[PDB]
Order: C-alpha cells, then structure tokens, then sequence
C-alpha cells in the first residue's frame, strides 16, 4: 500500500535533512505520523507518495475526471490517502471517506492588537464624558446657588465672582475671598468635598490605566464583523469558503457576501500568505476569513502578530479517504476511532501547534516596564491652554477696542 | 415499499413532546431538532416513516456479563427499529454493531460557569477605600479640633479676635479638604492645632487616593479563566462532572497533564464536586455564586445557555472532539443514502438553520450579544447627590436667614 | 441669657456624665459572633468589660473579658502590650467621665464664689480634654477589636459614648464663651 | 522474597479502601511502587512484610544486638529492605546498602509569612525615615534662610512666621502672606517644588504598597538564623539531627548546639507532629529543623501554613539494603541507577508529594479584591493629632499664667 | 605492602597544579579538595599512595566500536591505577565494571544566570515618570502664560495694576505647585489665562503622580525565575547547555514535560544557546546581561559563584541528584575500606569543612551574605540639590540686593 | 530709557526672525537612525523639510521628508491627519517668522509717526502672538515625530526656535512697557 498526501504544512514538509538517508524520512508531519499509527493498527506496509497535480481533488464538469488525490485512488494509482482531504458529498459518490480525524470550519484571522498611538484628549479617558458634563452642570448649578444666595440672605459674591470661587475651589488653588454665611458655606464645603473626591478618582483610575494594559478586540464575531464596516473581509479569490458565502441562505453571511462583493477595492486575495500579508499590513483594518486549523498554525508562528476570533462558521472534517470496495477503509475507520477515543490525535494537534510552536502561551508576559510618559499623551492640554490664551487676548483687545469708543 | 421504524430518545431540542399531546398522534406529536431532521432525511430519500421512542429511555451501551446491548443500539442490532435518528455519539464500540453516518453535530466537553453579572457598583461606594471608622472618626477629630482651636484663640482677656466657633469650624474644614479661609491663626497654640490638623490630612486624603488607586488597578487585572488549563491551576473554583458518563471516562482515561490533573482534583475533593444529574450540575452552578463550575456536553451548555433563567455561560472551546451520527444496522440499504442525505443538508445549511432554530430562535433568553475601566457615573454618584442636597439646604437656610430679620 | 447658657451647661454635664456611665457599664457595646459559645460561633453582645451570649443553653450568661489570648512580654514586647493593657483598663473613658464630674463640680461652685471667673474656664478645660479622652478611648476600642469576613454591629452604648463627646464639647463651649462675657463685663 | 519496611507516610500508608479487598494492596507509597519497580528488573517475587517494632535498625550498647528491620535483613527474616533507612557506617559495617535513591539532608521549617498587623506609625512606611529627617531639616533650613533674607535685604517674615509658612506650603494650605523679594521668592519655589515631588511620591509608593503585596522571611538559612535569638530553634529529643548538632565541629552549628542547650523552656519536641504544631501556632516564632523530604511533603499537607528555607545543613540517603551476601544486592543496586537514569524516581517523587498535593502551586491565588483601610492602618496619626491639641492647650494656660505675672 | 597509584584529573578545585609546582614534586606538587580527600582517606585506611594524572585528561567513557574505556575508567579496569580520587560521576555503565564507593558529594543540575546588581537610582529620577519633552514644554509654557497675564491685565491705559511681570511670574509658579499668592486676576482675560493654566496643571499633576505609581508597582512585582518551570514558561530568557555532555543527556532523555521544553526550545533556536566549553557559557553569562541563563553542575555553578569577578549567581534547587565516588576496579582489596572511610568522613563533617575551605574559604567573593521597596534618599536626591542650590542662591541673590543700595 | 528700550525691542525683533529663519532652513533639527539609508538604520540628521544621511556612500545627498508613508481617508480620517498637515506645511514656525517681521515693521514705524502709539502695543500683541504659534509648532513637531528603543538628540535649529521664542517674549514685555510709559506720560 502507498500513502497518498500532499504539501501543506504542518501535514506534510520535508524534512530538516531530506538529502541524507531520505528512505521514509524525507517527509515528516502530522500526517506522516498519523499514517504510521493507523498502518501500525492495520497492519500494513505503507510507502508515501505525493499527488502529481497538487490540486485538491475535484472533477472538471466538461471532461468528467478527477485531478488529485481523488484521482490516484479511484484510478488505482494509490489505495489510500492519508492528508487534509475534505469530506464532501460529491467527493463521497466516488471515494470512501472515514469518520473525521480532526474537525474545523471557517474562522477570522485579525492583526493581533497593541497599543495604539494616543489621541489629542486622551487625558479625558479616566472619567466617562457623562462625568465630564455632570461636572460642568454642577459647577455651573453651584455658581448660580451661590450668587443668589448671596444676593437675597447677605452676611462680593456676583456670578463672576461665584464662578470664579468654584473654579478656583475645583482646581485646588483657592480664592481671594471666601463665603461669611451659613448657606454659602454650606455651598463651599460640599462643592469642596465633590472636587476632593473627584479629583482623587482621576488621578487613581489614571494610574490603573498606566499600571495594567487591558486591550480589547474590536470584534469578537462575525455578527459583530458584520454589523459595522470599518474593517475590510477577505477570503481566498477561489475556494470553498467563497462558495460557502456564495450559496449561503444565513442572513450574516448573506450580508458578507453583498459587502465582499460590492466593495472596492477587491477584497478577496489569489494566495492565503497574501490574506496574512494584508492582514498584517493593515494595522488592524482587515479580517480575513479562512480554515480555524491553518489560522492556529499561523497563530503559532512568527512573527506572532495575529490570532483567531469567534466560532467557527461552519463545520467540516478532515477524513482519510478510499476507493469504493476497498478493504482498507472499514479497518482504518476503526483505527482514527481508536486513535480519538485514547487520546493520540489530541497529543499529535498539541505536539504539532502549541508544541513546536515558535509564539509562547496565551500570557507569553505581563508587567511591562512602563514607559515614561510622552509629550503625545498630555498635547491636548498644551493646545487647550494655547487657544485660551489667545482668547484672553482677544477678549482684552475687544474690550480695549470698545472702551476707546 | 413499506414504513420503516425510526427509533429515538427523549432529550431537548433533540425530541421533546408538544404541548397539545393529546390532540396529535403518531409522528406528530412530538417536536424537536431531530423530527425536522429525520423528515429532511426521509425526503432526500423518499421513504415513510413511523417514529417512535425507546422503551430503555437510555443511549446503547452493554452489559459486561450479559453481553446485550440496550437502548437505540440493542434495538438496532436486534431488528427491533430500522433507523436511529438521534444524538448517538460516534464510538468505537457502537461503530463495530451498527453503520453510523457522517457527523451531523460536532461537540465536546466545554466549561459552565456562573455568568458574570452587570454588578450595580453602588450608591456611596466612594467612601470604600476608608472604612466607616475612619469617616466617623474623622468627623468627631473635626469637631474636636475646632472646639480646641477657639478654646486657645479666644479664652485669654488680653484678646478681649476672628476665631470664633463658627470660623474654627469653617477653617478646619477648609484644612481638610486642602482649601484655605481667609483666616490663618497668629498664636502658637492655633498653629500647633492648625499644624497636626494639616498632617492628618495628607495622611488622610494620600491614603484615601492610593487605596483607591490600589481598588482599580486590582479590578483592571482580573481575568476570567477562559480555558481548562486557566481553570486547572487555580484551586479557589470547584469544578465538577457527571458521576456516571463519558465524561468521567474521558478524564480517567486522560493522558494528557491537565486532564489527568483535573481528575485528581476531583476524586480527591469533600465535599464531592460531582452531581447525580445534570440538573443538579446547573443548579448547583447558579446557586454556588461563580464557585462552581460543570463540564458537559458543549451542546446542552448551549441550549442552557439559552434557557430561562439566563444566568449561565459557556467559557473556552471544547476540550474532546466527538460527533453525533445517524445509525443503522449493519448490512442495511439505508446506509449510503443516509450519509449522502446528511452530507446534502450540511453543505445546504440545513443543519445550521435546525441549529439556530432550535437553540437560539426559541431561546427564551434570545441575545446572542465594553470594556473601558473608565469611572462611570454609578461610580462616583453619591457625591453628586451630596451635592444637590447640601444645595437645597443652603436654599432652605437662606430662606430662614431671610424670614428671620423679619424685624 | 448668662442664667440659662449656665443652666444649660450643668445639665449637659450631668448628661453627658450619666451617658458615659451607662456606656462603660451596660455591656451593649458590640453584636458579633465570638465562638466562645455554641465554628462561626454564636451570637453575642459583647461590652467593655463582659461579653454575653445570647444564643443556646448559655443564654443571659456573661463571661469576662481576659484581653490576654496570647503569649507576649509582660514587662514591654511591643506597642499591642501597651493598646491592650490601655483596653482592659478602660483609663480614657473613665478619665471623660471624671472630668465631666470635675466640670460640673467646678461649674456648680461658680454659682458660689461668683467673683472668681476662672471657675468657668477650668470647667471648659476639663470638658474639651474629656471629649479628647473619650476620642482616644474609641479609637482604642476599635483597634482592638481586629482580629488581624465576620460580620459585626455596634449598639446603644456606643452611641451613648458618641453623644456624650458631643454634649461634652457643646457644653465646652459654652462655658468658654460665658468666660468671656464675664471678662468682658468687668471692662 | 519479602521485603521489609515500615510505617511512615508518604512512604507506606495504608490504603484507601484496604479494609475491604486488602489483596497485597492493603500497602501504598513511594517504597511499595519503588519495591515493585525494582524487583521487575530483579525478576523476583516481593510481598511486603513490615516488621512489627516500628523502629528504624539500631544497636544496643549492652546487648550489642541489632533491633528493627535491620535485624530483620541481618537474623535472616528478610531477604530485602525498601523503607527510608539512611546510610551510616554502623549500618554498613552489618549489612549491604545500595546506592542513594533519594539525597536529602536537615532543613529549616518556619511558618509561612502572613500579613502582619499594622503597626501605629505605619503611615510613614512609604518613605525612608532618612528622608523623613531630611525633610525636617530642610524644613529648618528654608525657614531659616527665609528669615536671614527678609531681616537682611527686606523689600513681615519672622522665624515664627517663616516657619509659619514653609509648614502651609508643605501642607499644601498656602499661607496669609507670601514673600515680596527675588530672594525669597526663590527660596519660596524650590520649597514649593520639593513638596510637590515628595507629596507625589509619598502617595504613589502606598498605592504602590497597597495594591501588591510582597512578604519577604526573616530568615533564609541557618546563618542568619542563628546570628539572631528572636526565633528559637527545634530538634526532636532523640535522633540524628540532635546528635548532628552534638557533635558537629561547624561554628554554625556549634552555636545552635549552645543555644539550644542554654535556652529555656524546651525546645525540643518528642514527636515531629509537635514541632509542626509549635511551628503552626507560634505565629512565626518557631522554626523546626527535622529531614528534608518530611519537610517538603508537610509544605503541601492543610491547613498548608508552614514553609521550608533555606538549603540544607547536611548530605545524607536513604538506600534500599539488603542482607549480606545476598544476590539481589547487585541487581537491586542496578536498578537503583537504572530508575535514576530514566527517572522514575522523580516522577514518584513529583506523584507523592506534589501531585496528591492538598496545596497547589506557588500561587494559586494572587491580586485578592483588596480591603478597605482600617482605623489601625492610620490610627497613630489621630493619637499624634490628639497629643498635639494637649499640647496646644497647655501652650496656651503656660502663656495665660506667665502674661498673668 | 606497596605504593598505591591513585589516577587523577585537572579540574578546579578538586586537584590543581601548585603556585610553586618547580619547587616540590610528586604528590606535594599539588592541591585541592581530592588531593587532600585522598590524604584523609589513606590515613583512615594506612596505605601509601603515589599520586597520578590521567593522561587522556578526561573522565571515562566507551568508544562505540572499540569498545575501550578511555580516561581513569580506563586505566581502572586495565591495571594501570588502582584507585581514582576525583569527580567521577556514578552511573550505570561504570558502576558495572568498576566498584564505587558511597558519594561523598551531592550535585545536580542548576540554573546560573547574571547577578543582581545593587542598581544606582539616578540623581534626577524624580523627573522620570514625565519625558523631558514636557518638562520643557512646561517652563516655556510657564513663560508664555506669565507674559500674556501680564499685557491682559496691564496694557489698558485705563488701568494706568498689581499683575506686573515679576508678579505674573510668581503667580504662574504658584498655579503650578497649587500653592496660591497674595494676588488672584479680577479681569475676564486675567481669570481666562488662569483657569486655563489651573487644568494643565491639575492634569500634568495627576498624570506625575500616576505614572509614578505606575512605576513603582511595576518594580514591586518583579519576580526572578527561582526555579526552571519559571524559566520555561518565559521565552525572554535565553538559557543554554554544554552541546556535549551528560546535561545534553539529561534533557534529550528526560520524559518530563519542562525538561522535554527545555530541549525544545534549545534545539530550535537560533543564535544556538549552546556553548562550547564552560568558561565559553560563563563569560556569555556575563556579557548578556541578563538575557543568558547557563544550566551546569551545582558544584562548578558555586566556585564560579565564589571567583572574581562575583558576576553571577545560582538559582533555585538542583534538577536532577547525581553523586560523585571514589572508584576502584572489580575485585579490589580497597572497596570495602574506602567506602567505609568515606562515610566516617561524612559523618566526621571532614567533607563539610573541605568544601567550605576549597570553595568559600579560598574564595574571592568571600561573602555567604533588605527588601522593603520605601523609597530611599538616593530616590529623591536630585530635589534636595536643587533645594540646596536655591538656597544658595537665594543668599548670593540677597547680597547682591545689599550691595545694590550702598547709595 | 525709552530710546535704548526701543532700540533692543527692535534689535531683538530681527534676532528672532533670524533664529527663526535660520531654524526653518537649517535641516539639523534631530539626530537619529532612520534606515532610508544605509536594520538600526543609518546615523542621519533631518529637519523641518529635508533629512540627510551621513553614513556610506550616500553621504551629504538630502532627500525631502514625505510626512505620508501610510494609507489614511485624505478628505477627514482622524485627528493624525490633520497632525501630519499641519506637520508637513510647518505654517505654526512660518506664522511666528511673519508675525515677528510684522512687529519690528510696526516697532520701526512707531519712530515716525509719533503721535500715534497703539502701533507699539501691536507689536507687543504680534510678538506674544509669535511666541504662541512657536509654542503650537513645536508641540506638532514632537507630536509627530513619534513613531508608535531608538535613540535621538536634538540640533541646533531646535534651540535657535526656542532662542526665539525667548527673544519674542522678552521683546513683547518691552514693548508693552514701553506702550505704557508713552500713556501714562500722556497723563
Ligand atoms: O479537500 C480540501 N482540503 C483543503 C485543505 C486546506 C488545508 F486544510 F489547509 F490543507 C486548504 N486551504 C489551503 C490554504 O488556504 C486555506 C485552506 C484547502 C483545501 N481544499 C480547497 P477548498 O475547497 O477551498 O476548501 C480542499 O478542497
Ligand atoms: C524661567 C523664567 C524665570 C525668570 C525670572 C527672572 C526674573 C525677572 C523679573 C523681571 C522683573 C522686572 C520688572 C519689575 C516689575 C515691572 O516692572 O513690571
């Protein structure tokens, strides 16, 4: 017997030294020791052998014949094909499939997050903008208290004057006078108290956010992906996933299918290093869509700069195929059952991707030596203060300007 | 040219009898995942068939001893049904006595948590970096220091200055919250008392706002466990499993570190993590409070998931890979079509929109759907209700200073 | 009215006093689970000086306090030595009473002697140290009181302390403010 | 063959569910699994025989005559010996050791570090008490130049005062009056600056203090140890850690011998159960010195609340012997390095007392919600408060009477 | 009734040519810990011993084809030496030729890495937590917003104020440390300028006091690796391994799971991890800063501990236990006797105190011997020299003032 | 004196328009390495329009900046793109040139045309103006420079903007003071 397969890592790659004692060892990978394990179980010699034409199986709908491993096994050139050959109902009329060895479906593959370049008033960010205007609100509602209170039970406090005390009470700076009365003193020390425990607040959460980074993914889905469009989809220009999209009747992916079609430029990409490529190159504004076994592998591999989000769409097998009649297809269906009951197709996915995996673990490291804090982080402030004192110049030239009249 | 028996078990979504039992009869009487797929099924092949139920009540499986197989399976092998349409994992065992299909539903073993709640932060939760005490305490100390601060400004006759009563009280005040008066004492002993007032308060308002500081951060570094190996190395969450299932068989069996580690955990344990049931499993998950946590079928944490009450969550992928298949007897003819047919509606999508329906379209919770750390206004709310009621009491005052000097 | 504000201050003398009494000697101080009656323990009103069990067959049953559970230096092993021998000993809300008693002594005789006015002033002195006391006491007993989640409550006696330190300081200050105005008469 | 042994966990104990079905299962441990290992290489049969005296072989000075499982190999009741039986010349001179199956040696136990109560005056903690001094002389200092500029090149500032207002802007409450000049101006603002960065620090290393907590032991070996005489110092009363210290010639251990000697109450223990308890309750002023192996197996027993430091004092090993003569020596001491190559040995090792461990790891838990601050965390600034009104108050009646005469 | 032979190697400190070698000969031509080993064990024994190098210079090893022991196996098992007094690890295949005697030494694998330095702080890390950038943005804004103050409240001929430049200077610098002056703006210009300046420096301030927080919890959380699973679990830390030799062994054979990672990661990795010799894993241990971890014999990872330079330190316990023996060949007269000397030894403590003398006493370093993380004056130096140097000139400015009005 | 006053604000007005000048079109504005010549990168020194590189056979060749090597919406994208505008077009620097030419044009006018001498404040009000718009430049300047452990250092064109930074204020105080001598005397 003679193992079909084919070139895809990590099934099959060759070998770190192929040239030298090539025998059966020219070609390693999770299919090479799967193929060992299930002849061991039927009892056979088996010597590989890689398809001619590296297309998948398929049948070509003018002439009617089968080009790829397909063709070997049901042409005799081989008896059994041991490589990631999907189990599909038109592939099934033809050959024997067994019971899947591994199952998967289509995934999102995105740029891994970090930290993004900080924005002009990104020292708002430790209080919500509904804080923000609450405090406006009271200060303005503090104010006016004041200066009626003022006005109607006096023991100085005009609404300038007021505002300016409030102000100067919420900045910690202090005033050139303060409140004589009960009701304006009341007034001060609970703005007082507000300010203190305000200001406390900022300043704390504001360390929280420089003590631990927390990054968030902007899409955990494709519901998700699919409701908002800032970022870009993609699949391979000509495959299974399209054709997924293509005749799907689910209302998301008929939603996909109407974005990826219309949009311009084409999303779609002629090789899935491309998909990776442009997925990395986008910093974060392209997803692209593609088979969860392979978007593992690449999760796995330098430059560890993407991961896997969601569920998988679909789902679909792996499965070691056979031509109809053969003898070896009941034994090795019993064998991959065997192989998933005592765990060897699970200790063979973890040696081949976790292990083996260039990336570390899901916490590879924390606790990042902080970085001093950059003129980026606090410019807003400079701008804000910049632009009120050319508006105090201008208010003073105004008034100036109305005075010489 | 005849109706063929198509055996079944009583498990929701999968079959479950309708409401109006009574009215229908026959294959109608029940509803589920699998009637709809058995009728997709029997169309693509174009045969009549009778539904009806196991008497076992029970997936097959074999007596050591007696060497029979009961439920599905035995009816299968012994010529009692013709077709299983059910969820009937795919085994080793089983695949030897009876011809399974490809895979309909892919599943595993997946985690069952307490879901985390929106918490209300709530009402006066400002004051939490400080005990109660400390607030209390402080406001006597207030009182305290002003009482002495006019006693040592005022009790000499030489004097008789500004510090009375009232003004004591309103510069300590001012002291604590770091706002000057218009007053500052010119005595030695008001500035002794002025001096160990403004210690106390540094102290006070930096331990106020590290402690807070110290709040936030550890709230911005919790995570979840989000994985089994998450769920393995911490030992503060109990986490359970079936007595009797291919559960507790996958977790002996394991070779794997984590799941042989798991296993340990779990037989050595008091009070005994694992349940009788599966009800008792996701009871137990809801009332425990986030210390429980039950490993089943990925399927049956969906569909609870889903169920009312909505206050339960599926964490991590699956941890095995399993399948569920439609079964016939060996030698049968129903073989081949049914595979063919089962292919057909995955590639169609059928299976996916059964799925959909049946789990999430009659989901009572129905919801299939921000992270910032930002303080929220629920933080910070009871001192903007401070606020707004020591301004309708200055009002209130200002109203009485006006009626007083009525003369 | 200089008859009234002295009439007033007595009373919150006495007031206070009674208050502070009743405090350190009714044992309502605390509400908490002590297991030192029937792995919680039992609920039990504890005090200054007894604790009481209020749950099982020692019901009404009041043990003493020891406030000695442990092994340390008698002659000086650190600064919790000295914080328990100041518990057990209850010095600082004795000390408030006292001179609450002192106060309103001094207070009493300025009615006799009526020339002497510095009688007013001592009586304010001696109320503002015992409301300092009785601060010191109350933070005592609450440092005490940590062991190093069980729920705890605090009672009547507690609050009586509390209003007593506010009488006390209210009555301060009107004595205080009644030395003035008789310095300022005789001017 | 029989192999002797005897009762000591996690070597032998008895098993689970031994009452009913013993079988030969009535035995479990470490030296049952290695005796089974060892005897599949030895091609023997083995049934566990525990000698009735639960004592380890000693010889008795008058009788001159071997008791325990050592007598058993010796007299001929026993054809090997399994139990943790350490290698001594007198022992040797008699019988036939194999080469160590585990190394081990004396090691310190102490309770594991906890919280500690917080001590009065524990609100300077976040800085150094050097820098505390400094600041007060600074404080003295800018007073005093404050002063010595105003009086000599005026443009208000007394001592009093000077002292007055560095103190208000230390505190960050500003003052009544603020200097006029370029010289004190100057003065004014390096103070100013000095108290914002001290200020800032202060309160950014208590968050740092609150928000991770760190214990460190007092001790971390038996130097440090024994420089110091606040923790006392544990050995059973007989056995061969007591009669190590007796005659050991090391200055190290000369000193522990002495001390121990000297110190009173006892602080040996009759039974190891007792210096554990001495060591789980003395809260931290207890520190037992037994075996190694003992040591690390309680560090994973509950309450879980003890601790092993240091390295170890002595080397010593436990070898399986054998009667003398007898051909199973050769086989079993193969075998002893056979485990130790392939490693077994670690992996019982690891099975007995890591695994089986009622702890878990180095951390099971870490970044607990953390408590709101007590009283006691800041009590010994409101004692200082008080004392300094009592103070004040009598400042004021020392003025009152001295202005009187 | 005979002179001994006993074969030896060079390896520090167990023998070790003497500073003096011309001068003496023989035996007494060198030192270490096994010359005199040897020497107690001849006393304990009586015999006379001539003392010998191995002239291989390696310890003993079989040729796969030949089938010949090399080194001090070697010259045991043909005659040539009759005892070996050295380093000779116990294993499997010598024991089997040649007699060991009981270990007079416990070792194992062991984790060596860079040296913690006792790091300087730096004069001037008060500023660290904000960039230099915005230091200088600050002053240059500080002197922009004191001049604008200034024409907005001076430049009005109807006002000619009290805001001068001087005055507008002091004002800003005391916005800025919130430490308020004698003078407040009463104009909307005046009070525009200021408020702007009170929230940059309110939020300059919080951002200071934050970052430094920052800092300071990231330095409280360090933890160094203390052990090899921590050191697997990171992939920063670069650790490698002799390529040949008995730990290369040990991790390829090691059914482990950190050990098998360990040989992963060196395998697969690129500069190789791998060294040469030891002085070759040392000095890039030394050089590497940190990011170089050396796993070697505990004994050698202590003498280079204990050697100048003292670059270097030993973490977490051994690995694996091994033991070094006294080895004679088969049939030898001497096993018995040495065996039973080398345990008087142990227990006498003669091998404590030799490896005390060789290693610690002899050693450079010399020194078997606070973590609170308060911060310390090295921390906050920088401010009181800037304090200092402002006093100073605050005098020198003063005098000037007083030579200034001689008129 | 006023004349001297005079005669330094002008003297300074055309200092700073020189620094400035000298600032835009110097190109030693930082130090660092960039890789656009010849992974670390080369050792070069850009500027305000162009960087040059110093190292290998591109030595003294000067090729202008781009302030665009990514994709972003040119109509609005977001805040970075209006950065990189106001980046690349360096209007902030040129602004603070043209107001400083502006103010010693009115300072020089102000000899003739006596009488009038709101010309002397709105010099100082240009100058202030300048100082600000220098502010706001080199603000978007750093700003822009970062990327997202590479060391730089700063030129000498740096410190000549900020030399005219200084200069224009301490030119502006002048001038206003100078405005209020001419007022007040007329008084
Ligand atoms: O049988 C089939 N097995 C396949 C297996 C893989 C992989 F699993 F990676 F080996 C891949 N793609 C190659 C890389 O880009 C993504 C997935 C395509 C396969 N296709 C073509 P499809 O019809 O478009 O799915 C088949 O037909
Ligand atoms: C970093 C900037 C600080 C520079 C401080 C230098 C002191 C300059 C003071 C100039 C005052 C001269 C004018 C006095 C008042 C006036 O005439 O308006």
């Amino acid at each position: 017997v003679v193992v079909t397969t084919i070139l895809e890592s990590p099934y099959v790659m060759m070998k770190k030294n192929h040239e030298m004692l090539e025998g059966n060892e020219r070609y390693e990978g999770y299919c090479v020791d799967l193929a060992a394990e299930i002849a061991k179980h039927c009892g056979f010699k088996y010597k590989l052998t890689i398809v001619g034409d590296g297309k998948y199986g398929a049948r070509d709908a003018d002439t009617k014949i089968w080009n790829g491993m397909v063709g070997e096994l049901v042409y005799g050139k081989a008896d059994i094909a041991i490589a990631p050959l999907t189990i599909t109902l038109v592939r099934e009329e033809v050959i024997d499939f067994s019971k899947p060895f591994m199952s998967l479906g289509i995934s999102i593959m995105i740029k891994k997050p970090q930290k993004s370049k900080p924005g002009v008033f990104s020292f708002l960010d430790p209080l919500a903008y509904e804080i923000w205007m609450c405090i406006v609100f009271a200060y303005i509602g503090v104010s006016v208290v004041l200066f009626l209170v003022s006005r109607f039970s006096p023991y100085e406090f005009g609404i300038f004057n007021s505002l300016w005390f409030s102000l100067g009470a919420f900045m910690r700076q202090g005033c050139d006078i303060s409140p004589r009365s009960l009701s304006g003193r009341i007034v001060g020390g609970v703005w007082w108290f507000f300010t203190l425990i305000i200001i406390s607040s900022y300043t704390a959460n504001l360390a929280a956010f420089l003590t631990v980074e927390r990054m968030v993914s902007p899409i955990e889905s494709a519901e998700d992906l699919s409701k908002q469009t800032e970022i870009a989809y993609g699949t391979l220009d000509s495959g299974s996933t399209k054709e997924f999209f293509r005749r799907s009747k689910i209302a998301v992916f008929d939603k996909m299918w109407t974005y990826m079609r219309s949009a311009e430029p084409s999303v779609f990409v002629r090789t899935t290093a491309e998909g990776v490529a442009r997925v990395r190159k986008s910093k974060g504004k392209y997803a692209y869509l593609l088979e969860s076994t392979m978007n593992e592998y690449i999760e796995q591999r330098k430059p560890c700069d993407t991961m896997k989000v969601g569920g998988n769409l679909d789902s679909k097998g792996y499965g070691i195929a056979t031509p109809k009649g053969s003898s070896l297809g009941t034994p090795v269906n019993l064998a991959v059952l065997k192989l998933s009951e005592q765990g060897v197709l699970d200790k063979l996915k973890n040696k081949w991707w976790y292990d083996k995996g260039e990336c570390g673990a899901k916490d590879s490291g924390s606790k990042e030596k902080t970085s001093a804090l950059s003129l980026s982080n606090v410019a807003g402030v400079f701008y804000i203060l910049v632009g009120g004192l050319g508006l105090a110049m201008l208010v003073a030239l105004i008034e100036f300007c109305y005075k010489s009249r | 040219n005849r109706t063929y028996i198509v055996t079944t078990i009583l498990e929701d979504p999968y079959v479950m009898l309708k409401k109006n039992a009574n009215q229908f009869e026959g294959n109608d009487r029940y509803e589920g995942y699998c009637v709809e797929l058995a009728a997709e099924i029997a169309k693509h092949v174009g045969y009549s068939y009778r539904l009806e139920i196991v008497s076992d009540g029970k997936y097959g499986a074999r007596d050591p001893d007696t060497k029979a197989w009961n439920g599905m399976v035995g009816e299968l092998v012994y010529g009692r049904a013709d077709v299983a349409v059910a969820p009937l994992t795919i085994t080793l065992v089983r695949e030897e006595v009876i011809d399974f299909s490809k895979p309909f539903m892919s599943l595993g073993i997946s985690i069952m948590i307490k879901k985390p709640q929106k918490s209300k932060p709530g009402v006066f939760s400002f004051l939490d970096p400080l005990a109660y005490e400390i607030w209390m305490c402080i406001v006597f100390a207030y009182i305290g220091v002003s009482v002495v601060l006019f006693l040592v400004s005022r009790f000499s006759p030489y004097e008789w200055n500004e510090f009375g009563i009232f003004n004591s009280l309103w510069f300590s005040l001012g002291a604590f919250m770091q706002q000057g008066c218009d007053i500052s004492p010119r005595s030695l002993s008001g500035r002794i008392v002025g001096g160990v007032w403004w210690f106390f308060t540094l102290i006070i308002i930096s331990s106020y706002t590290a402690n807070l500081a110290a709040f936030l951060t550890v709230e911005r570094m919790v995570s979840p466990i989000e994985s089994a190996e998450d769920l393995a190395k911490q030992t503060e969450i109990a986490y359970g499993t079936l007595e009797a299932g291919s559960t507790k068989e996958f977790f002996r069996r394991s070779k794997i570190a984590v799941f042989e580690k798991m296993w340990t955990y779990m037989k050595s344990a008091e009070p005994s993590v694992f349940v009788r049931t599966t009800e008792e499993g996701m009871i137990r998950v809801r009332k425990s409070k986030g210390k429980y946590a039950y490993l089943l079928e990925s399927t049956m944490n969906e569909y609870i998931e889903q169920r009312k009450p909505c206050d339960t969550m599926k964490v991590g992928g699956n941890l095995d890979s399993k399948g569920y298949g439609i079964a016939t007897p060996k030698g049968s003819a129903l073989r081949g079509p049914v595979n063919l047919a089962v292919l057909k509606l995955s590639e169609q999508g059928v299976l996916d929109k059964l799925k959909s329906k049946w789990w999430y379209d009659k989901g009572e919770c129905g919801s299939k759907d921000d992270k910032t750390s930002a303080l929220s206004l629920s933080n910070v709310a009871g001192v903007f209700y401070i606020l707004i009621g020591g301004l309708g009491l200055a009002m209130l005052v200002a109203l009485i200073e006006f009626c007083y000097k009525s003369r | 009215e200089k008859g009234v504000q002295v009439l007033l201050t007595t009373i919150g003398a006495f007031a206070a006093f009674g208050l502070m009494t009743i405090a350190i000697s009714t044992d309502y101080w605390l509400y908490t689970r002590a297991l030192i009656c029937n792995d919680p323990g039992g609920l039990t009103h504890s005090g200054l000086w007894r604790i009481c069990c209020l749950e099982g067959l020692k019901r009404g049953v009041c043990v003493k306090i020891n406030h000695f559970p442990e092994d340390t230096d008698y002659d000086h092993d650190s600064a919790e030595y000295l914080l328990r021998v100041v518990r057990a000993s209850s010095i600082f809300p004795i000390l408030s009473a006292i001179l609450l008693l002192l106060g309103g002594v001094c207070v009493a005789a300025s009615r006799v002697y009526k020339s002497k006015r510095n009688i007013i002033l001592g009586a304010g002195i001696l109320f503002v140290a015992a409301g300092l006391s009785n601060i010191i006491g109350v933070i005592v007993y609450i440092s005490a009181n940590a062991g190093e989640k069980n729920h705890y409550s605090y009672g009547w006696s507690f609050y009586f302390g509390g209003l007593s330190f506010i009488l006390a300081e209210v009555i301060g200050v009107l004595a205080v403010n009644i030395y003035i105005e008789r310095s300022r008469e005789a001017h």
